[PDB]
């Protein structure tokens, strides 16, 4: 199995993850 | 080898797509959330709202920035503003807190940022047509009013401030 | 030399390569300039003494975002996507065409670069009515543009006549991608047309007293938004066909490769309401439909990730790389063109990540025109595009020219590659940082330095990338003329054949292979796609036109 390109994927959702709930809860703390 | 890395490669694939599409449907149902939510105010009137920039300083509910905020509810307010090279009127916007506040904005000369710091009121403000938007202040202070649109040599020193009363 | 005159394409293409990364460099000169400022530090007075002609933070931001952000990446295009599909198919380039789209595009350049040096349009890159640059500014950036009809006819030309000598053969891989490329900027590119033809030229003329800003915003993101598309597909393309064979392993997926390609022309043009979240007179159910079409948009790209992903493991372990981080190890880092595209890869996560927020409608009102959306796009095209464009230079330079790279140019080229990496995620710290603070984008910030005390700390790696960068780019630009400029020549180098990777194969679908080479038919469905999209909203602005008077505020 390709464990390399699922540990960037990985990677790759963390980020989007945090990037997206953490401008939500500003987004709700601004309102 | 060849064969069954290839073979590999393209079952996993398959799982990263559908758990990726999952996400990004997750994400479309949180905001439509927001949509539902009094968060929402601040999206502009998508109706149509012309004005002549030529005349606006002159005649109508931008000419008088001491007249520009009106009791249009029980506990609602429209301001009037106009955003211009380089400032904001009235100056400061006075408005109690508690209440809906139904900002207007328009401006006489360049497209001009309405981004009041501290909340998510960011609106553009286009000669010719009107900006609404909505949003209550539930803290009283003052907040600034940054021009965020790029407006001419004047940009950078454009501010304006929204006092909000106890 | 008998090389041009049997591959006169070479030539052609190293003068689009050429004038492009001039574009670059003198748009690039503004950047540390503009890093300072935003780490609160003046050194404008500095770039006034060297460079007279400059009169303000803003025509400087004007030439940066038109040389770097247009020119040049229209040029890498204009060079990458034709090159390339002419070389798989062994067939030459209609050279009268290809020789006629170089000179609009230089003529236009030389047109708008006029006024833009004589402060006549310092409009920004996006130039918004009511601001009203010189008539020039609009005709030269026409031209410029109106290049590209020409390539679209060029690559359509080679395309019609491989599939005429080869009946019932599906399209080679690398001219699919470049035929659906041009596909989707023919398409994409007619907001702006309209845009120049029926507002900003009659405008800037004299013929019209105003224009209506709202019409003109929309008809302008109709393309703003495809056009970082274009701007981002001869990097894929060079990432799909030609990293895995420099990376020194295979292609693991040409269908996926495809199927990526046909995302982008379906989706690349019908979601521009996501740069007009804030805009008055457009109806809030239509900004919903195009953050929903934004979202769909992006798979793609999450395709390309792991597709690539796989592709470098694979690589890895066929150069004896065990293990979860043996593969990456053993991947050539010793090469510029495997390292550029690669590190430009890794700075394209959180590039990615942020334009998915950017595209969520509401949790765009808080980053809207902040600092944060400059910090989502130079990592997405001052890293990965450039970058990938920078890396290209070590192995399509010396296809074009037959000069080599010496071992220390190669080692030159490794260090510009690192710091212009490292100066862009820096950056892109400061400002995502930055916006979250609430600090305006397009802002001479730093004449006003008492206005932003909550952001010292990200203003500190504004200062940091600004030297870095400047570092990288005086290093690019030694490296650069070191190759243009130096005597010896190879022929053989010339003429051996591109790095284009090979393909691992397996049962697969070849009827989606087929499916996908329906080309006409995607065509009309992306087309219609447009229509559905853009065309209710377009009618409503069109029958109630409110045009204003043009403003010259520099
Ligand atoms: C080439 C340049 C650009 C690309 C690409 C790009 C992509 C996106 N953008 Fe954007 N952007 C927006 C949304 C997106 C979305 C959803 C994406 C998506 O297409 C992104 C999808 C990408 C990903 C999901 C990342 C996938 C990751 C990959 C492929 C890397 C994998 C790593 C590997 C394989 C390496 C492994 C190797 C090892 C060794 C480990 C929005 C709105 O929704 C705005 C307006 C905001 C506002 O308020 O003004 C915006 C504004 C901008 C502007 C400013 C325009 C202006 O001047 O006003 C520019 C120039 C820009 C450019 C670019 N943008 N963007
Ligand atoms: C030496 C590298 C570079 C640095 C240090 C740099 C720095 C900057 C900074 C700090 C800004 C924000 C300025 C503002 O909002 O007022 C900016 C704007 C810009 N940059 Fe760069 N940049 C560089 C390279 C590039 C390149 C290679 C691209 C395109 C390929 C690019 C495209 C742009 C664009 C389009 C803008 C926005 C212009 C506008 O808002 O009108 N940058 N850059
Ligand atoms: C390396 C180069 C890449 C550049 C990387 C860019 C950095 C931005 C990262 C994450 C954004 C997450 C949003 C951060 C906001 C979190 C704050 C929070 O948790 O919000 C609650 C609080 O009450 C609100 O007022
Ligand atoms: C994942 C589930 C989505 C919940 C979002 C969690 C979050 O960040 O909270 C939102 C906001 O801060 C609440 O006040
Ligand atoms: C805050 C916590 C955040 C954490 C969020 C979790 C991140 C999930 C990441 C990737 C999923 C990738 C998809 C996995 C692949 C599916 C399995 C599959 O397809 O494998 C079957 C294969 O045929 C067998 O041989
Ligand atoms: C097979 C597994 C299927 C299960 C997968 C389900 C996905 C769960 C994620 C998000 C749900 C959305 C939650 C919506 C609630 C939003 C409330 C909120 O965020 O509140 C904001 C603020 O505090 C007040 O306005
Ligand atoms: C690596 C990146 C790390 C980045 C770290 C994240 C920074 C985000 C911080 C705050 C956003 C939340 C804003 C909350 C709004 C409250 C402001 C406020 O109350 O001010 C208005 C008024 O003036 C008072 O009376
Ligand atoms: C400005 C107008 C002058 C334009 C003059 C353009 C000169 C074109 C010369 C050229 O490159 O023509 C191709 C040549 O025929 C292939 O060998
Ligand atoms: C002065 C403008 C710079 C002119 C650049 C020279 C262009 C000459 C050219 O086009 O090359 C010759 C011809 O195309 C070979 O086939
Ligand atoms: C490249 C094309 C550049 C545009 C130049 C000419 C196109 C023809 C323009 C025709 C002029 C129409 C203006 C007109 O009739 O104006 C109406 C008036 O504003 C209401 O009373
Ligand atoms: C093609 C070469 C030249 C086009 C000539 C166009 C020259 C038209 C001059 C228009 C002008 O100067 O503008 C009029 C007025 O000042 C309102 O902007
Ligand atoms: C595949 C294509 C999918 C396209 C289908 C997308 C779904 C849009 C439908 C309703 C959105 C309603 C949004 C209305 C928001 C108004 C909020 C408000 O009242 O503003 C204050
Ligand atoms: C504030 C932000 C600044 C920090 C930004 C840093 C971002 C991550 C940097 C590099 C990741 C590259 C990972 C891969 C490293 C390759 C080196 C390697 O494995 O080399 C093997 C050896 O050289 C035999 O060739
Ligand atoms: C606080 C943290 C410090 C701030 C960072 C300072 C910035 C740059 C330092 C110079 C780094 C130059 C990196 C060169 C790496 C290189 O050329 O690596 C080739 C390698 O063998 C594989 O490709
Ligand atoms: C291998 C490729 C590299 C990809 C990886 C790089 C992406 C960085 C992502 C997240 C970092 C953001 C850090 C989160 C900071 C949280 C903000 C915080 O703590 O804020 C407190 C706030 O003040 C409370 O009100
Ligand atoms: C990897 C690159 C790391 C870069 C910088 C380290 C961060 C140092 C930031 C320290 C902030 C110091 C500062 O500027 O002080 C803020 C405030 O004004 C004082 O009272
Ligand atoms: C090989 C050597 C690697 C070098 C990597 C250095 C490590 C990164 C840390 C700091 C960068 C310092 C640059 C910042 C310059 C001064 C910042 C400034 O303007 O000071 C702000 C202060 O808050 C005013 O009150
Ligand atoms: C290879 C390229 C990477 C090279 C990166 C190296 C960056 C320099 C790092 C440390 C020296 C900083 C020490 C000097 C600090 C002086 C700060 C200063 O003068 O700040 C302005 C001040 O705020 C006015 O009021
Ligand atoms: C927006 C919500 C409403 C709209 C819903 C959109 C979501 C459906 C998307 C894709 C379906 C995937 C179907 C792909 C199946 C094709 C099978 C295939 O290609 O795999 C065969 C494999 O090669 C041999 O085993
Ligand atoms: C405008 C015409 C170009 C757009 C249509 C492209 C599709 C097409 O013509 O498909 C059939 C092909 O020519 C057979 O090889
Ligand atoms: Cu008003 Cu910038
Ligand atoms: O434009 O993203
Ligand atoms: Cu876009």
């Amino acid at each position: 199995k390709p464990k390399g390109a699922l540990a960037v994927i990985l990677v790759l959702t963390l980020t989007i993850l945090v990037f997206w709930l953490g401008v939500y809860a500003v987004f709700f703390a601004r309102g | 080898d060849e064969h069954k890395a290839h073979k590999a490669i393209l079952a996993y694939e398959k799982g990263w797509l559908a758990f990726s599409l999952a996400m990004l449907f997750v994400f479309i149902a949180l905001i439509a959330y927001t949509l539902a939510t009094h968060t929402a105010g601040v999206i502009p009137a998508g109706k149509l709202e012309r004005v002549d920039p030529t005349t606006v300083r002159q005649e109508g509910p931008w000419a008088d920035p001491a007249q520009a905020v009106v009791q249009t509810g029980p506990n609602q307010y429209t301001v009037y503003v106009l955003a211009f090279a380089f400032g904001y009127q009235p100056n400061p916007i006075e408005v109690p807190q508690g209440a809906e506040i139904v900002f207007k904005i328009t401006s006489p000369d360049v497209i001009h940022g309405f981004h009041v710091e501290g909340t998510n009121i960011n609106v553009e403000v286009l000669p010719g047509e009107v900006s609404t938007v909505r949003y209550t202040f539930k803290r009283p202070g003052e907040y600034r009013i940054i021009c965020n649109q790029y407006c001419g040599l004047g940009h950078q020193n454009m501010f304006g401030t929204i006092v909000v009363k106890e | 030399s008998r090389v041009y005159e049997a591959y006169p394409e070479k030539k052609a293409t190293l003068y689009f390569l050429v004038l492009g990364f001039l574009a670059l460099i003198v748009g690039s000169l503004f950047g540390p300039f503009q890093a300072l400022n935003y780490g609160n530090v003046d050194a404008y007075p500095l770039l006034k003494r060297l460079l007279p002609f400059v009169q303000s933070y803003y025509q400087g931001l004007t030439l940066h975002g038109v040389l770097n952000a247009i020119v040049f990446t229209q040029l890498f295009a204009q060079a990458i996507m034709v090159y390339l599909p002419a070389r798989e198919l062994n067939m030459r380039p209609n050279m009268g065409l290809m020789w006629l789209s170089w000179w609009m595009a230089f003529i236009g350049l030389v047109v708008f670069a006029l006024p833009l040096l004589a402060n006549e349009a310092t409009v920004l890159y996006t130039f918004y009515p009511p601001l009203k640059g010189h008539w020039a500014f609009y005709l030269g950036a026409s031209v410029f543009v109106l290049s590209t009809w020409v390539s679209i006819y060029i690559v359509l030309d080679l395309w019609r006549r491989w599939k005429a000598a080869n009946p019932g053969k599906v399209t080679p891989l690398v001219t699919y991608m470049a035929v659906v490329f041009w596909l989707m900027w023919f398409l994409a590119s007619l907001g702006l047309v309209l845009e120049a033809v029926l507002f900003l030229l009659p405008w800037s003329f004299g013929l019209v007293e105003g224009v209506d800003p709202l019409v003109a915003r929309t008809l302008f993101w109709w393309t703003g938004h495809p056009i970082v598309y274009f701007w981002l597909l001869p990097a894929y393309a060079i990432i799909y066909t030609i990293l895995p064979k420099q990376a020194g392993g295979k292609l693991v997926s040409d269908p996926m490769a495809r199927l990526a390609f046909l995302l982008f022309l379906l989706l690349s043009t019908p979601v521009g309401f996501h740069h007009q979240f804030a805009d008055p007179g457009i109806d809030p159910t239509w900004k919903m439909i195009h953050s929903v079409l934004t979202l769909f948009v992006a798979v793609p790209s999450l395709m390309t990730a792991f597709t690539v992903a796989a592709s470098l493991e694979f690589a890895g372990r066929l150069r004896g790389g065990r293990g979860l981080f043996g593969w990456i190890r053993a991947l050539p880092w010793d090469n510029p063109a495997f390292v550029a595209p690669v590190l430009g890869l890794l700075g394209f996560i959180p590039g990615g990540a942020g334009g998915i927020v950017n595209a969520s409608f509401t949790l765009d009102y808080v980053v809207h025109n902040t600092a944060w959306v400059p910090g989502h796009f130079h990592l997405q095209v001052a890293s990965l595009v450039t970058l990938t464009a920078m890396g290209s230079l070590y192995w399509l330079l010396p296809n074009l020219t037959g000069k080599p790279i010496s071992d220390a140019q190669r080692r030159l080229g490794l260090a510009v590659v690192w710091l212009w990496f490292l100066g862009m995620m820096i950056m892109a710290v400061g400002l995502h940082w930055a916006g979250l603070l609430n600090v305006p984008r397009r802002a001479y910030i730093a004449q006003v330095p008492d206005a932003y005390p909550h952001a010292a700390v990200p203003m500190v790696f504004n200062v940091l990338a600004g030297i870095v960068l400047l570092v990288a780019l005086l290093l690019f630009i030694y490296g650069l003329f070191s190759v243009l400029l130096s005597r010896e020549r190879k022929p053989e180098l010339a003429e051996a054949p591109l790095p284009f990777a090979e393909v691992i194969s397996g049962p697969e679908d070849r009827r989606l292979v087929l499916a996908m080479d329906r080309i006409g038919f995607w065509f009309a469905v992306a087309a219609i796609l447009v229509v559905l999209a853009y065309g209710p909203t377009l009618v409503q602005l069109f029958g109630h036109l409110n045009p204003v008077p043009g403003w010259r505020l520099w």
